[PDB]
């Protein structure tokens, strides 16, 4: 299986995603440019749907849920082995607040 | 000595001004630091020279595709000029003291310089090559310092080949085939395949004695940084800057420590 | 309880960045996206039981099999054993997840 974000602070993306092999997610088929801000998350929802969906990305990350579409993200309760969201630290201070997986823990 | 006043005297003495003075923030000051450097526009040779130190890295940065037009974004004039996939590496191969010779020793293009590893030896290469070059400019004391960073790079070099990079058939020999008192003594570098083996190989060079210590910074590093970080410490050396001599590349390299630094400042 | 490594983890691995890119400035990135060493990632999976209930069993690259390197960056060592060396925090909290999920 495969575990990508590609929806994140790129360097911190790529310090754990691609250096010995497998294109972090196998980048020559899948997978997107780590790097965020460049539009909101529906970009990234729609490569979860290209990576995530494609039953090859199993663990996924959004920092903070600062623009990942918490209530759009939080769906993905249903097959949760494909769609094992994240909520990675710093530039983004992780916190229990709404996002996709943290949000159905807070219940 | 007579030919500092015959020509050149006002720009050395602006240069010399402007380095005393000097002491997104980093970005902003890179640029600032670049505009006054092309501002300024014999030492037309020393110049070149300078810029394509940095130059040398920007091509081997363009040189990719794989994401390629995001090397725009870097276009800072001090390193990435316009100036300074073989197609494209012969026609790159202009404009450049070490494109030249990279074309024939890098004319595998990115099978000699895969992104992983070889395009690491790819940007060794070409960095010794235009230390050759600039090394070739004799006539000044900026001959001890260009020697002395290259050195430093062909020492860092090595101490990461022998410390991970071994298995990256970065061996003894590649020590100084592909990995950029070295012009003449680097072969005792070949064997220090540990930290106490640099300490070493140091001392058989008394300046270099006692720079490793404990080795847990700065030889901790990989790349270029082992001996490149000795040599960013003493860089108190070339803040002399003794009069009447070419302290372009001095002024130069103060700014991009300067700039090196204030990024390392960041958040506090 | 491992919420907290996704900070303190976080934490190193950015203090991990910051000190490389005072080393080399700018990173490769692009091709190879550098930023490490370690981390070739390929993940692998097993089903526990606990009570009657398949939970989930996660390993990967730098949390357990299908892990390689190659060469790294000048800070590398510092990146995998920060920036890396969350990976396995990582699989441990997706592992958490998904078993929470589970039994939910």
């Amino acid at each position: 299986s495969a575990l990508i974000a590609m929806i994140a602070d790129e360097d911190t993306v790529t310090g754990f995603l691609l250096a010995g092999v497998g294109n972090v997610d196998l980048r020559r088929k899948t997978n997107y440019l780590i790097v965020d801000s460049k539009t909101t998350v529906k970009a990234i929802e729609d490569a979860f749907k290209e990576f995530t969906t494609k039953e090859d990305i199993a663990i996924v990350l959004i920092s903070q849920y600062v623009a990942n579409m918490i209530r759009f993200l939080v769906d993905s309760y249903n097959k949760p082995i494909p769609a094992i969201l994240e909520i990675p630290s710093k530039d983004h201070p992780y916190d229990p607040a709404h996002d996709s997986v943290l949000s159905r823990v807070k219940n | 000595a007579m030919t500092f006043n015959i020509h050149g005297g006002y720009l050395e003495a602006i240069v010399r001004g402007y380095r005393a003075g000097l002491l997104t923030i980093v970005e902003k000051c890179t640029l600032k630091l670049v505009d006054e450097y092309k501002h300024m526009l014999p030492l037309s040779t020393f110049l070149e020279y300078i810029t394509y130190g940095h130059m040398i890295d920007n091509v081997v940065l363009i040189v990719t595709g794989r994401d390629v037009q995001e090397l725009l974004e870097k276009c800072h004039p001090l390193g990435m000029f316009d100036s300074i996939m073989r197609e494209l590496y012969r026609l790159v191969l202009v404009d450049t003291p070490l494109a030249p010779y990279f074309s024939e020793c890098i004319t595998s293009e990115d099978l000699d310089d895969m992104n992983i590893e070889i395009m690491r030896n790819t940007l060794y290469k070409a960095y010794l090559e235009d230390f050759y070059k600039f090394c070739q400019k004799l006539g000044g004391a900026t001959a001890e310092i260009m020697s002395d960073l290259l050195a430093f790079e062909a020492d860092r070099r090595a101490v990461n080949i022998t410390i991970n990079s071994i298995g990256t058939e970065l061996t003894r020999d590649d020590r100084r085939k592909l990995y950029s008192l070295y012009p003449y003594g680097h072969e005792e570098l070949a064997v220090c395949e540990d930290i106490d083996q640099v300490r070493g190989v140091m001392e058989k060079y008394p300046p270099y004695q006692s720079i490793f210590s404990k080795l847990s910074y700065g030889e901790s590093q990989m790349l270029d940084k082992a001996f490149y970080e000795e040599e960013v410490k003493r860089l108190c050396l070339a803040f002399e800057q003794q009069f009447h001599y070419g302290v372009f590349f001095a002024y130069m390299r103060l700014r991009e420590q300067e700039i090196r630094n204030l990024m390392w400042i960041s958040e506090c | 309880t491992t919420k907290e490594s996704m900070g303190e983890v976080m934490k190193d691995s950015s203090f991990a960045l910051i000190e490389a890119k005072y080393v080399a400035g700018e990173n490769i990135k692009h091709i190879v996206l550098e930023n490490v060493q370690n981390a070739s990632i390929k993940v692998r999976s097993r089903q526990e039981n606990i009570a009657g209930v398949k939970i989930p069993k996660f390993e990967y690259f730098t949390d357990g099999e299908t892990k390689n390197d190659l060469t790294g960056l000048a800070r590398g060592g510092q990146q995998v054993q920060q920036c890396r060396a969350a990976y396995v925090k990582a699989i441990e909290l997706l592992v958490e997840l998904a078993s929470l999920q589970t039994s939910f």
